[PDB]
């Protein structure tokens, strides 16, 4: 179908005109805010507090004061470091929260294109394709309900299982050889890091939805009684959006205190085995070490974001 | 001219890699175009579009034909480098070139 | 070949643009049980006792 295409260059420009990250990527000084920016969040685990933003970004400005071709200021990195700060809030690039300053997914985006734009290490290891194999294999499993199917799959899973049992008994047990090892090393950190990727998105769902609400509830006359329900069905409303859905059901499958402990325990013994340095430097092993708690973390602010439009309800029908 | 005179310096070198195998015969000298393409792509660059190549490469060997050093393609597109290119390309000339080549270079540090 | 083709560059900036729409996220319960399943696996293969 190509009708859309008439409306798709509308799309594109409307985005090219409004979306930060573009606008961003499209600006004459683009690299260095972008390196700035990326070299101050690489050491976030919650939103930076803010006099710590200002001082390492007042270091990271002199790191390049040498670069007077950008009219890199000379008298005093800490101004300039506060000035630079709230431009880019004023840009719709960061944002103050309980004085935390977070990194708004625009530029989240911004630095994953600028980050797998150059010649690196790429993003899939050789472990990718096993890595979706097995997927594919669960996948398939178990969306036909045809039990013949289902006991099939069991019984051959079952015997495979069972010959590896006896194969390891019997002493013939494998392991990874070191290049293996890496690579998936650095595909589970791969995989991971994506989980980070959208606590923001969502937080911008709940925004616009609670704006939508309180501007369509100009119209004050319709009923309190039907709000009554609106207080869940906005949830149910983005749990028909992916937003909302996604975001509870990770909520409960995070909620699975034994996954959760087990994945940690896996994640420690994984990173004390001596191949993990040579997968990931200091500064990605710490970030994966403790990912659990960066995760229960982010998604408490997030609840506990949300909760404002919890609120919400009370600002709306209370009239008194 | 001196792109003229790169295209002349490979279909010397092809010729004499022929030469070897077939003595001092009659002009079996023949290679196909598409051989030529991946020589002149290392000097004259990677335009990424193998028609806008070709058509690079016929153009010149059009102006050889001029000089009378190669035949114009025929139905296979393979071409018959004639024997004068070894007067034009033997080595006192090939030498002369080559000091004036490495003076140009010196020119250009 | 006559054929024209999308270079690396050209996928890297229409997946760029592209990302910029709605869709499902990667912060899913399914993304979760992927890396677990991968943590598990991962780790089963490496530790070599027996």
């Amino acid at each position: 179908m190509e009708e859309n295409t008439r409306q798709r260059t509308e799309n594109y420009i409307s985005a090219k005109n409004q979306h930060p990250a573009w606008i961003l990527l499209a600006t004459r000084r683009a690299p260095l805010v972008l390196s700035a920016l990326k070299t101050l969040f690489e050491k976030s685990h919650d939103g930076i507090p803010l006099e710590e933003a200002i001082q390492s970004l007042s270091s990271i400005l002199i790191e390049h004061v040498s670069q007077e071709q950008y009219d890199i200021n000379q008298d005093n990195p800490f101004l300039q470091a506060s000035r630079e700060l709230r431009e880019w809030i004023k840009r719709r690039l960061i944002v103050e929260r309980d004085g935390r300053i977070f990194a708004t997914d625009a530029l989240e985006v911004a630095i994953t294109f600028v980050e797998s734009l150059d010649n690196r290490f790429m993003t899939s290891t050789a472990s990718r394709l096993s890595t979706v194999q097995r997927e594919i294999e669960n996948l398939e499993t178990r969306l036909n309900p045809n039990p013949a199917n289902r006991v099939a799959t069991l019984r051959r899973r079952i015997s495979e299982l069972e010959r590896e049992l006896q194969e390891a008994e019997a002493g013939h047990i494998e392991v990874l050889e070191t290049h293996q090892a890496v690579e998936h090393i650095r595909d589970v950190y791969n995989l991971a890091s994506s989980l980070r990727a959208d606590f923001r998105r969502v937080e911008d769902s709940w925004r616009e939805a609670d704006r939508a609400l309180r501007q369509s509830i100009i119209g004050e006359q319709y009923h309190r009684g039907d709000i009554v329900e609106r207080l869940l069905n906005d949830q149910d409303a983005l749990l028909n959006t992916p937003e909302g859905r996604v975001f509870d059901s990770f909520q409960q499958q995070l909620r699975q205190s034994s996954e959760l402990k087990a994945m940690s325990e896996r994640l420690r013994v994984i990173l004390s085995h001596p191949s993990a340095s040579d997968a990931l430097n200091r500064l990605q092993r710490h970030d994966l070490r403790w990912l659990v708690k960066r995760l229960v973390d982010e998604s408490q602010t997030v609840l506990q974001a949300r909760a404002r439009s919890e609120r919400d309800v009370r600002g709306f029908m209370k009239t008194g | 001219n001196l792109e003229q005179s790169l295209l002349v310096a490979i279909l010397r070198q092809h010729f004499v890699a022929w030469e070897q195998e077939s003595g001092t015969g009659a002009s079996q000298a023949q290679i196909a175009i598409d051989d030529l393409l991946p020589q002149l792509q290392i000097y004259l660059g990677d335009p990424g579009s193998e028609s806008k190549e070709r058509t690079r490469l016929l153009t010149l060997l059009d102006q050889l034909k001029g000089h009378g050093l190669v035949t114009s393609p025929d139905a296979h597109e393979r071409i018959v480098i004639r024997p004068i290119i070894a007067h034009l390309a033997d080595p006192i000339n090939l030498q002369a070139l080559l000091a004036w080549l490495r003076e140009q270079i010196a020119q250009q540090t």
